[PDB]
């Protein structure tokens, strides 16, 4: 597995999810700050977003 | 099947 | 095939191996002329055969041994390939680096990371080669062979 | 002189392993200590695997690097440094085929 | 992971023009920074620095 | 029976030497001393002759075995090289011939070249070593040529350092 | 990055629909249903059920209490499924253990965990055979965009552990670095393969620029 | 200097002999000091009744009887000394006495035949094997015994084991699945346990109700009534279901076996086996195994009792019979003696083995010497089992403390059929009995922990293999000075308490007082107390005993500290630590480090070599002192006389130190004052910082002697010459070559130089074309011959100090073949302090020297004096051994209190004590401050208002006032010898024991650029002079190719190890200035097409488009 490309069309993505649930059975709860960080850290959008601005 | 016996078998 | 201490010699396995079809193999062209018992000739075909196993691959049928003293597995071919006895385990562990090195590490406060320092004594044999020919480029030595021995001995460097 | 880009296994074909032979060890002579040269024909044996010495010859008929790729007249000896004995290989002639066990096991 | 009760290291030297090359681009300590695992700094003021500053 | 073939004179001989030392291991409650053996054998044996059979006797050790410590190291990538010039000595080969050549090109070939390829080229005869012209004409060119060689390259030392 | 049976297995649903449960003294049973049909699922005493009498179950929700087989979350809710899966497990452990490692990572290897896939219509070799996806790709691509006729290559997404998945993989050479040289080249033999050198593994013996 | 020591805790009893087991167990292991009338006749002797009978009857004519009368030894063919010098196995000789009969008449008793040359112990306890100086470690396994396990998977019920040692003695097991079958397995497969019974007489019904009535199992053996109907019948029965096609009619047979002799059989009778037997199952067994032939009607008091117990174990409580395996109770000591008759055995059986077939060569009568005895079988046992036995190895004599250490370790790597390497999580942990018995921290750091580990101080191997250790008897309230070494087994048995308990003399002091019984902590009554623990040091080993304060450190480090002292090299400047612990003196003594007086007398002589001392009871004797002797470390060992002329000596005082012994006080390290604050990162995470003030004064400095050696070999091209002749270039590299060959006496060599010459024959069999004409233009006429001399090492090289030289006509020396003569050159070298040595405290702090700084400007007291080492503190916190802070307060007070301190392991000094004393010191130090005429400084002012904001310094009161607690603090004020200001906060400083590493042949700063390359594959090679290449392994090989570095990836792949024309190319290329040319083939990749080519599989690389492509550049076309 090496890289050697060009933009791969193929635009089948993944979403992160920014909540989990159990460990106090159903509470959802903000991922910890880390966790997220090393899921979406440097990555690349699937699609654009309009945010808090 | 181990030799030896085989062969001896054979002549025997 | 060498030369060890006196008169000791120092061979592969695989030579054993190879005698043991070898002669068999002779054996039989010999056994098919001379006449030939049906008995006899399948006996030798047979071990023929088990020793053609034996250099391609022991152990996989029985385990041919040395004379007595080491009822070890002559080496089989793939043995040597694969390393049945750890070979592979040390053929991955490495190979051996001609310019390298190795010295206990101390603390460099004043270093920078750009930078290590490393024992001048340990560069001279490192950058052996590299030193000769400057030596050549400079006066320090009228040539290669020259710069060599010029360094030969310790104390014998300007 | 080609950039190598691809290797591949392929079974042997008898007459294949002729052509990567040279000359047939029909003897189990590796070497009389009397002298320490090969003996006959046997598993060490310069014409069959190649010379002993650095350019030389094993008589001497030659023995310089001019005569890099010429072989002797009353006895066989190419040169280049102990070398070409490595990687060269031979071949033993079979009475009776003999199945190779890899394929069997 | 090294210590200094002992700890031995080793050396090897780059030859080739361009071994050279991409040994102190590539390859050099100072431009190595950032740790491939997380992208957080790896040379960073690790004990006595720290304590200091 | 034997990685290397011995003749079955060799082998009785052996025998012989084996069973003598048996009963050599018999009474003295030492190992019987090359002298001992030589003696009892018979006619002409000698300490030089027993220290050679025993030498024959011992089988070949096997070149991969395991070494030291019993782990991974094996026996072969202990022992050295000698054919194969390790780098130092390409690097000789290389000036030893370009400066030679060099020094073969500013000579009068006759008695120059004969030599150069009698000794050099083919093996080590005076005589034998001149095309037609005899001995007189050798000794005079070879010793007058070879010294005016050997001391203008006195002069510009590039030989003098014993490449060897 | 083994995918096998773990320890406490935990039945998930393999289907997707409402939940019954029992009290027969022995054995409980959870009950998953649609207007369709419903499954049946066997949970012995030990088994605390995570469920409850009356909601839904996505495919491949864990019913009982614990860990799951990657090999049944694949068949129940897709690949996608049990790649994102195996990801969040193991990052478990290691947040947990202090470590801070971005998940591209473990996706790279997760990925060649199915890298192969298996075979069930046939175009040019017989179906059963289990190989490479994207050479697949490539294959069914030109099958039916360059040369005409289509054969469609029915294929199905295949789950297998790091270890398998390289003990098995394209050229010989990687697998002749096991030690089971013995099979990988008597095989590559066979067939006479091209090791095109493509991963590093194989074009480092060869000494060959990486 | 004065003594004081704390903690009283009335050691009753002083420690054992430390090297008692391999002393005493040689000793009885060869009964040889005493005559054979005596009694002990274990080991030897015993091994000999074992295998002498030699009963050999009927199969042609015999009647052969060989006996034992008595075996003697008695004189070694050469001394120890010259056992050292020479290559020569000091050894003893043994022939005892024999007779054979004759059915015929007549007996001839032919004396002796010595036969087996076996070594003997030293005085010490090591040996002298081959030129070095070996100790044979003792081993753990299961005591022959019984046991019952639970049962492998089914959580159901547990089986039984029995074990009885040798390998070639059966291995039982009853393990029963109800639906049908029991499984009794001597060997493999199982059969009925009643089959056997029945054999032995038990018929069903009085063997159900008799064993099994409270036994409902007892079902699963009336069942096949069948065969438990004919009594002797199943003698047979069985005898047909072992397989070989066996005859059907071998009387008493093999039941022979598995019942009298060789096979069960556990080495004594009474308690060797009987032991575990009857204290875990059963009661008796008469012959020390199942034994009888009689009436060849054997008996076994010991078949039943087994499934006996297993009916009663898979039943209620006829106790709890769970056998955990760890318990010392369980697990046995093998002491060298028995590893020794072990082996002496198998040695009596391969002879026993040669000597049967000679009983039927032999002619007639003429058979008792020669026709019987062949020693070459007893010979190639022992002695490879002292020369290869993986047992045995160098004994560590770094310095006395390595050696004694190693002579009591013990390791379970072994034989075979006692523990290998694929178990040990559970036998690797400290098992709770591994009290008093085994020292929880001493096992080594790394792959091997808990396999090898050294016995506690006190613990002593009583009669077999027991790990016993002292406990004295408390009766009632009351405490006595009386002992009883209890066996693992037996302490589970009682309730014994701490010896940390206040006492009153013989009354305990509170009701409430600790105990531990059998593995558990206890709160009991003083009523309850049985017995009682010695003292804390019956807890840990030897090795250990010597830290500080143990107890302030984290057992995890304190193995640093144990190890770290087995590495501790002989000082020229030996001192005894600022404080002790009290066990230094019985150390030097009970190891042989100095000389100790016999009996009073006065002295006569006092030489530098020699102190012969007059006795009063009118005797005069030399005490020679080995000079400078070489260890097998490297490590002097001279012994220094401390006794002047004409002393009158009280028995048993010093008259020579040991290699490190100040006055008969084991010293291993030097006292040195230190700050212990961070410096300019020089002592950064674990550096140190040195003050080249210790370096002005000898202080770490290390004598070590190392030994080159290099033979004559005869060569088939003409014998190595051992000549002063160097035939290539100078007589300035001959000098100290002086004796032509050798080199002379006090020379100073450098690496490079000569130190022997050597001249053996240049080509392989040819001279050389190319090199002919070379000779011939300048002096054809040449020793051509090579030039293969003994060359000083790259590294270092001292000044020679001695030299050996092995010509013909050996007095009495072996001379290995071809080798014509051996030149050995013995060189020493004075080792000073430098940058890249490594120190370390018995704490575990273990630091490598980082810079060296002057005098000039490192840290320095009020007054003058500077500090000699300055340690940084964030090495203390994570570590966690307070204990070195702890020593450095206590030593801070010594110093200028001039005195050294005792504290034993847990009963010493205690930190109110500490500050008592600190308090002593502040009137030292600042007492004569007072009095010399000036008070204090600004700075002394400036730290001090920064200290009252620390927190340290009560405020208001007076500097003098303020400094005094803040000493007591075990801190004070340092100025900064590079400005002269104050280091703002106060800083401790102290008398801190450390100790200097030894230096393995690895820090030898290896740099290879060029050198040899094996014959094989064709990867770098070093040996003698030129050093060996780097390993590049896989996990380096990713590191590279996780970065782009491509060509480096090659280089180390190609022109910088395999390929053959490629190194040589780039070599050339380098010396003139040219980038190196591009990589060849590599041959391990030619190697391995033609390794593969060897099989039928032909392997063949492609071009562009699958097309030929030549790595074999040429060689591979034909002809
Ligand atoms: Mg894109
Ligand atoms: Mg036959
Ligand atoms: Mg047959
Ligand atoms: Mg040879
Ligand atoms: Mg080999
Ligand atoms: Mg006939
Ligand atoms: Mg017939
Ligand atoms: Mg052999
Ligand atoms: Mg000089
Ligand atoms: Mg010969
Ligand atoms: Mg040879
Ligand atoms: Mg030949
Ligand atoms: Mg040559
Ligand atoms: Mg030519
Ligand atoms: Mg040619
Ligand atoms: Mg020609
Ligand atoms: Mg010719
Ligand atoms: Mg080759
Ligand atoms: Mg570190
Ligand atoms: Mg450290
Ligand atoms: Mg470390
Ligand atoms: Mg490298
Ligand atoms: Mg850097
Ligand atoms: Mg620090
Ligand atoms: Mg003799
Ligand atoms: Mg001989
Ligand atoms: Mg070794
Ligand atoms: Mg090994
Ligand atoms: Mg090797
Ligand atoms: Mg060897
Ligand atoms: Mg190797
Ligand atoms: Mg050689
Ligand atoms: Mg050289
Ligand atoms: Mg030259
Ligand atoms: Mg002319
Ligand atoms: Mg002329
Ligand atoms: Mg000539
Ligand atoms: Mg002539
Ligand atoms: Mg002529
Ligand atoms: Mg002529
Ligand atoms: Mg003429
Ligand atoms: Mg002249
Ligand atoms: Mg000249
Ligand atoms: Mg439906
Ligand atoms: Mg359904
Ligand atoms: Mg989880
Ligand atoms: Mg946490
Ligand atoms: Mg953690
Ligand atoms: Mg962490
Ligand atoms: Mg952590
Ligand atoms: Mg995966
Ligand atoms: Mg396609
Ligand atoms: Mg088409
Ligand atoms: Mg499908
Ligand atoms: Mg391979
Ligand atoms: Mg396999
Ligand atoms: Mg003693
Ligand atoms: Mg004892
Ligand atoms: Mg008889
Ligand atoms: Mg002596
Ligand atoms: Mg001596
Ligand atoms: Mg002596
Ligand atoms: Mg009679
Ligand atoms: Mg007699
Ligand atoms: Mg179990
Ligand atoms: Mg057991
Ligand atoms: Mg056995
Ligand atoms: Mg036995
Ligand atoms: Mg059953
Ligand atoms: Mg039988
Ligand atoms: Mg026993
Ligand atoms: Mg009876
Ligand atoms: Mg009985
Ligand atoms: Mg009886
Ligand atoms: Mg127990
Ligand atoms: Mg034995
Ligand atoms: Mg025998
Ligand atoms: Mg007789
Ligand atoms: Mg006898
Ligand atoms: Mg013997
Ligand atoms: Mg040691
Ligand atoms: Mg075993
Ligand atoms: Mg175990
Ligand atoms: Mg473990
Ligand atoms: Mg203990
Ligand atoms: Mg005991
Ligand atoms: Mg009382
Ligand atoms: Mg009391
Ligand atoms: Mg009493
Ligand atoms: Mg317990
Ligand atoms: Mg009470
Ligand atoms: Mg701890
Ligand atoms: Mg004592
Ligand atoms: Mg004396
Ligand atoms: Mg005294
Ligand atoms: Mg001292
Ligand atoms: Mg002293
Ligand atoms: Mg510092
Ligand atoms: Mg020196
Ligand atoms: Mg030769
Ligand atoms: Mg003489
Ligand atoms: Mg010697
Ligand atoms: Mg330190
Ligand atoms: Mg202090
Ligand atoms: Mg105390
Ligand atoms: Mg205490
Ligand atoms: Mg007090
Ligand atoms: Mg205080
Ligand atoms: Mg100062
Ligand atoms: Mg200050
Ligand atoms: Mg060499
Ligand atoms: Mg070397
Ligand atoms: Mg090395
Ligand atoms: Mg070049
Ligand atoms: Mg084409
Ligand atoms: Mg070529
Ligand atoms: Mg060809
Ligand atoms: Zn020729």
């Amino acid at each position: 597995i090496v890289v050697r490309e060009a933009d791969c069309g193929t635009t089948n993505y993944i979403s992160v999810p920014l909540f989990q649930p159990d460990e106090v059975t159903r509470s959802l709860r903000l991922r910890k700050r880390a966790d997220i960080e090393a899921g979406l850290y440097g990555r690349v959008l699937a699609r654009e977003v309009e945010v808090l601005g | 099947k181990i030799s030896t016996s085989d062969p001896v078998r054979q002549y025997l | 095939m060498v030369q060890v201490d006196g008169g000791r010699f120092a061979t592969s396995d695989l030579n054993d191996l190879y005698r043991r079809l070898i002669n068999r193999n002779n054996r039989l062209k010999k056994l098919l002329a001379q006449g030939a018992p049906e008995i006899i000739i399948r006996n030798e075909k047979r071990m023929l055969q088990e020793a053609v196993d034996a250099l391609l691959d022991n152990g996989r049928r029985g385990a041919p041994v040395t004379n007595p003293g080491s009822d070890r597995p002559l080496r089989s071919l793939t043995d040597i390939l694969s390393g049945k006895q750890g070979r592979f385990r040390q053929n991955l562990l490495g190979k051996r680096v001609d310019y390298s090195g190795r010295s206990v590490i101390v603390v460099g406060p004043q270093l920078k990371l750009h930078q290590c320092g490393l024992p001048k004594r340990m560069a001279l044999e490192l950058f052996k080669p590299f030193l000769l020919k400057k030596m050549e480029e400079k006066g320090i030595a009228p040539n290669v062979k020259a710069a060599r021995r010029m360094l030969e001995r310790q104390r014998d460097i300007k | 002189k080609k950039e190598v880009r691809k290797v591949r296994i392929a079974l042997a074909s008898p007459e294949k392993i002729r052509s990567w032979s040279y000359g047939e060890v029909e003897k189990p002579e590796t070497i009389n200590y009397r002298t320490l040269k090969p003996e006959r024909d046997g598993l060490f044996d310069e014409r069959i695997f190649g010379p002993i010495k650095d350019y030389e010859c094993a008589c001497g008929k030659y023995k310089r690097q001019r005569f890099e790729g010429k072989v002797c007249e009353r006895c066989g000896v190419e040169v280049t440094k102990s070398i070409v004995r490595r990687y060269r290989m031979g071949h033993i002639e079979l009475a009776t085929p003999a199945a190779h066990i890899w394929f069997v096991k | 992971n090294a210590d200094f009760d002992g700890d031995q290291m080793a050396v090897h030297v780059p030859l080739s023009s361009f071994a050279q090359a991409e040994a102190r681009i590539q390859m050099l300590s100072a431009h190595n920074l950032l740790s491939p695992a997380s992208g957080e700094p790896l040379a960073k003021p690790s004990r006595d620095i720290i304590l200091g500053l | 029976a034997r990685t290397i073939r011995i003749p079955v004179h060799m082998v009785e001989t052996i025998n012989k030497l084996s069973r003598t030392a048996r009963q050599l291991q018999q009474e003295l409650g030492r190992e019987p001393t090359y002298e001992e053996i030589a003696e009892a054998m018979g006619p002409g044996w000698d300490a030089k002759r027993v220290e050679e059979t025993l030498k024959i006797a011992q089988e070949p050790v096997s070149l991969e075995t395991p070494i030291g410590d019993e782990k991974d190291s094996f026996y072969g990538d202990f022992i050295p090289d000698e054919h194969l010039p390790s780098p130092v000595d390409a690097a000789t080969q290389s000036l030893l011939s370009e400066e030679l050549e060099k020094a073969l090109s500013k000579l009068s070939e006759r008695e120059a070249m004969v030599l150069k390829l009698r000794k050099g080229l083919i093996d080590g005869e005076e005589v034998g070593a001149f095309f037609g012209v005899t001995r007189e004409r050798i000794r005079q060119i070879e010793n007058k040529a070879l010294r005016k060689l050997k001391y203008h390259e006195s002069r510009t030392r590039k030989l003098r350092d014993f490449l060897d | 990055f083994e995918a096998r049976r773990p320890k406490a297995k935990a039945v998930i649903s393999e289907i997707d629909g409402v939940v019954r449960i029992e009290e027969t003294e022995e054995k409980l049973s959870v009950f998953v249903e649609s207007e369709g049909f419903s499954k049946e699922y066997k949970l012995p005493k030990e088994a605390r059920l995570l469920v409850k009498d009356g909601d839904y179950v996505e495919a491949g929700q864990p019913l009982t209490r614990g860990a799951i087989d990657p090999h049944q979350l694949l068949e129940a809710k897709g690949p996608e499924a049990v790649e994102r899966y195996l990801v969040e497990e193991i990052q478990k452990v290691y947040r947990a253990q202090g470590v801070k490692l971005h998940d591209k990572h473990i996706e790279i290897v997760v990925r060649q965990m199915m890298k192969y896939v298996e075979v069930t219509d046939p175009g040019d070799s017989r179906l059963l055979e289990g190989q490479v996806l994207e050479k697949w790709d490539v294959e069914a691509l030109n099958e039916r965009l360059i040369a005409e006729g289509k054969t469609p290559v029915a294929w199905k997404p295949l789950l297998m552990g790091v270890t398998k998945s390289a003990l098995s993989t394209k050229s010989w050479l990687s697998a002749a670095s096991f030690q089971n040289t013995t099979h990988v080249l008597t095989e590559a033999a066979i067939a006479g393969k091209k090791d095109e050198l493509i991963g590093l593994k194989e074009n480092v013996i060869l000494g060959r620029l990486i | 200097m004065e003594i004081k020591r704390f903690g009283r805790i009335r050691e009753v009893i002083p420690l054992p002999p430390l090297t008692e087991i391999q002393v005493e167990s040689y000793r009885r292991a060869l009964q040889a000091d005493v005559p054979p009338e005596k009694r002990e006749n274990v080991g030897i002797q015993a091994a000999f009744r074992e295998t002498f009978p030699i009963e050999e009857e009927d199969k042609g004519k015999g009647g052969l009887v060989l006996d034992f009368l008595e075996y003697r030894l008695g004189e070694p063919p050469f001394p120890q000394d010259e056992c050292r010098e020479k290559d020569l196995t000091y050894q003893a000789p043994l022939y005892a006495r024999l007779q054979l009969i004759h059915k015929d008449t007549g007996l001839i008793k032919e004396d002796e035949v010595f036969l087996g040359h076996i070594p003997l112990m030293t005085e010490d306890g090591s040996f002298i094997i081959n030129g070095a100086d070996r100790v044979i470690v003792s081993q753990i396994h299961r005591s022959p015994g019984v046991y019952f396990t639970p049962d492998p998977a089914r959580p159901g019920r547990y089986i039984a084991s029995i074990i009885p040692l040798p390998k070639r003695g059966p291995w039982i097991d009853l393990e029963v699945e109800p639906n049908g079958v029991v499984s009794m397995k001597v060997n493999k497969r199982k059969f009925p346990l009643v089959l056997l019974l029945r054999v032995l007489g038990y018929d069903q019904e009085t063997l159900a109700r008799e064993l099994g009535a409270y036994g409902e199992l007892v079902q699963g053996l009336m069942d096949e009534s069948v065969f438990a109907m004919r009594p002797e019948e199943a003698l047979i029965r069985l005898f047909t279901l072992l397989r070989p096609g066996d005859p059907p009619k071998r009387d008493k047979a093999v039941a022979y076996v598995y019942g009298l002799i060789a096979d069960p059989r556990r080495y004594d009778l009474g308690e060797a086996g009987r032991y575990k037997a009857e204290e875990k199952l059963g009661i008796r067994l008469s012959g020390r195994t199942l034994a009888r032939f009689e009436d060849g009607e054997f008996k076994d008091e010991v078949f039943l009792p087994t499934l006996r117990y297993l009916f009663a174990l898979t039943a209620g409580v006829p106790g709890h019979e769970v056998d955990d395996i760890d318990h010392l109770g369980n697990r046995r000591i093998r002491t060298v003696g028995e590893l020794m008759t072990d082996q002496f055995r198998v040695g009596l059986a391969r002879l026993a083995r040669g000597v049967r077939e000679r009983m039927l060569m032999g002619s007639e009568d003429s058979l008792t010497p020669a026709k019987l005895v062949n020693s070459r079988p007893l010979e190639a046992a022992i002695r490879e089992f002292f020369s290869r036995s993986q047992l045995s190895q160098f004994k560590d004599e770094t310095n006395p403390l390595s050696s004694l250490r190693h002579k009591r370790r013990i390791s379970a790597l072994g034989p075979g059929g006692l523990t290998r390497e694929r178990a040990g999580f559970d036998v690797r942990d400290v098992h709770r009995t591994h009290y008093g018995r085994i020292c929880p921290v001493e096992t080594p750091e790394g792959a091997n922990i808990g396999l090898i580990t050294s016995l506690a101080a006190y613990a002593r191997v009583d009669e077999l293999g027991f790990i016993r250790t002292p406990y004295r008897r408390v009766v009632g309230g009351v405490v006595t000075d009386e002992v009883v070494y209890m066996t693992a087994t037996e302490e589970d048995r009682y309730t014994i308490a701490q010896a940390n308990t206040p006492l009153e003399g013989n009354r305990i002091a509170a009701e409430r007082v600790v105990a531990r019984r059998k593995g558990e902590p206890v709160i009991v009554s003083p009523e309850e107390v049985e017995f009682m623990d010695v003292s804390p040091k019956q807890v840990f080993s030897v090795n250990t005993n010597l830290i500080p304060f143990l107890e302030h450190d984290d057992a995890n480090r304190a193995l640093m500290g144990s190890n770290m002292q087995t590495q501790a090299v002989p000082l020229i400047r030996a001192q005894a630590p600022v404080v002790m612990t009290g066990l230094e003196e019985r150390v030097v003594r009970d190891s042989l480090a100095a000389l100790y007086a016999e009996e009073d007398g006065e002295v006569a002589k006092v030489d530098g070599n020699r102190i012969v001392v007059r006795y009063e009871d009118g005797r005069l004797v030399e005490y020679p002192l080995r000079r400078f002797y070489r260890s097998n470390q490297g490590t002097a060992l001279d012994q220094r006389p401390r006794v002047v002329v004409g002393q009158r000596v009280r028995k048993g005082d010093l008259l020579a130190d040991g290699p490190a012994s100040e006055n008969g006080f084991l010293a291993l390290g030097q006292n040195v004052l230190v700050a212990i604050m961070p410096f300019d990162g020089y002592n950064f995470e674990d550096a140190i910082v040195i003050s080249e003030e210790l370096l002005k004064r000898d202080f770490y400095t290390s004598i070590h002697i190392e030994r080159y050696e290099i033979e004559a070999r005869d060569t088939k091209l003409g014998p190595e010459r051992i000549t002063r002749d160097i035939p290539h270039l100078s007589e300035a590299a001959l000098r100290d070559l002086d004796e032509e060959g050798v080199v002379r006496i006090g020379a100073e060599v450098k690496p490079g130089d000569i130190l022997v010459g050597r001249t053996s024959f240049k080509g392989e069999s040819e001279p050389t074309p190319e090199e002919r004409l070379l000779r011939s233009i300048f002096g054809e006429k040449a020793r051509d011959v090579k030039d293969t001399s003994l060359r000083v090492p790259p590294g270092e090289g001292g000044i020679v100090v001695r030299t050996v030289r092995l010509r013909r006509g050996d007095p009495g020396v072996e001379l290995k073949p071809g080798v014509r003569e051996v030149v050995r050159v013995y060189v020493a070298q004075k080792r000073k302090l430098q940058v890249g040595d490594k120190l370390a405290n018995r704490h575990g702090n273990k630091g490598v020297v980082a810079k060296i700084l002057p005098v000039e400007d490192m840290p320095h007291l009020p007054d003058g004096t500077p500090v000699d080492v300055i340690l940084n503190p964030l090495g203390v916190p994570s570590r966690m051994n307070l204990g070195q802070i702890l020593e450095t307060h206590l030593g801070l007070a010594g110093y200028f209190l001039g005195q050294r301190y005792i504290s034993p392991i847990f009963d010493g000094a205690k930190e109110p004590e500490i500050k008592e004393l600190l308090a002593q010191a502040f009137e030292v130090y600042f007492g004569k401050r007072k009095g010399e005429g000036f008070g204090v400084d600004k700075r002394e002012v400036e730290v001090l208002r920064r200290a009252e904001k620390l927190g340290l310094v009560t405020p208001g009161k007076t500097p003098e006032e303020q400094l005094k607690e803040l000493f007591l603090q075990g801190k004070v004020v340092l100025y900064d010898g590079r400005t002269g200001e104050p280091i703002e906060g106060p800083i401790v400083v102290g008398q801190m024991f450390i100790m200097k590493l030894y230096h393995m042949v690895e820090d030898k700063m290896h740099a290879r650029s060029t050198g040899p390359y094996s014959l094989i594959t064709q990867q770098p090679l070093g040996g003698k002079a030129q050093f060996g290449g780097q390993r590049f392994g896989e996990m380096e090989v990713w590191a590279l190719e996780a970065y782009g570095a491509a060509h480096t990836l090659q280089e180390m792949l190609t022109l910088k190890s395999d390929d053959i024309e490629g190194r040589n190319a780039a070599y050339e290329a380098i010396i003139k200035g040219e980038d190196v040319p591009e990589p060849s083939v590599p041959e391990s990749f030619r190697v391995l097409v033609k390794e593969l080519q060897a099989l039928a599989l032909d392997v063949q690389t492609l071009d562009e488009k699958d097309n030929p492509v030549d790595i074999f550049e040429g060689l591979a076309s034909k002809r």
